[PDB]
């Protein structure tokens, strides 16, 4: 089946940088727009940055524009989020997620989560 | 970015009861609304999406209806598996918004 794999994350202190990975498998790769979406610890859901593989169209949001760029591998069918100058306020456990269509206008997979944690 | 309301955001119920979650846009969301599930420790799984349709193998006591502003999710028989927290999310405008969550509690 199509399933969503993340990994990279951890501890990092404020200024520094992660890399993290969502490994897709089962469905066309360029077939699908591919989201990253964060939780902060106690909060809900947070929409970060999207892609589209077809045609390389990104979206970020205000907080991380600049500072996260959003890539894909087409030939390793891997998303990416790029996170530079990292800052508390971005610890979360950060999900990659497929968007369905654009009855569509879903988030139908869902990763299973990485912790990013920014403290000193 | 279109704000969601969820209510109640907390509630108290037993086994076998009958509730209703509420999410109100903050504009016409156009029916494309839907509702995850979400345990600790665990990423969000899709219950219903487009304000009524049940993703395949959800259980069929899980129900939905709204328009316009005002979205709806019922459950005729609450299990002990479904006391979880429930988010709506709006897919009419982007970015995607979510509402801020529907604690289910035991009593």
């Amino acid at each position: 089946e199509v399933q969503l794999v993340e990994s990279g994350g951890g501890l990092v202190q404020p200024g520094g940088s992660l890399r993290l990975s969502c490994a897709t498998s089962g469905y066309t790769f360029t077939e699908y727009t591919m989201h990253w979406m964060r939780q902060a610890p106690g909060k809900g859901l947070e929409w970060v940055a999207g892609i589209n593989p077809k045609n390389g169209g990104t979206s970020y949001a205000d907080s991380v524009k600049g500072r996260f760029t959003i890539s894909v591998d087409k030939s390793k069918n891997t998303l990416y989020l790029q996170m530079n100058s990292l800052r508390a306020e971005d610890t979360a456990v950060y999900y990659c997620a497929r968007w369905r269509g654009l009855d569509v206008r879903y988030f139908d997979v869902w990763g299973q989560g990485t912790l990013v944690t920014v403290s000193s | 970015d279109i704000q969601m309301t969820q209510s109640p955001s907390s509630l108290s119920a037993s086994v076998g009861d009958r509730v209703t979650i509420t999410c109100r846009a903050s504009q016409d969301i156009n029916n494309y609304l839907n509702w995850y599930q979400q345990k600790p420790g665990k990423a969000p799984k899709l219950l219903i999406y487009y304000t009524s349709t049940l993703e395949s193998g959800v259980p069929s006591r899980f129900s939905g209806s709204g328009s316009g502003t005002d979205y709806t999710l019922t459950i005729s028989s609450l299990q002990p598996e479904d006391f979880a927290t429930y988010y709506c999310q709006q897919g009419n405008t982007l970015p995607p918004t979510f509402g801020a969550g529907t604690k289910v509690e035991i009593k």
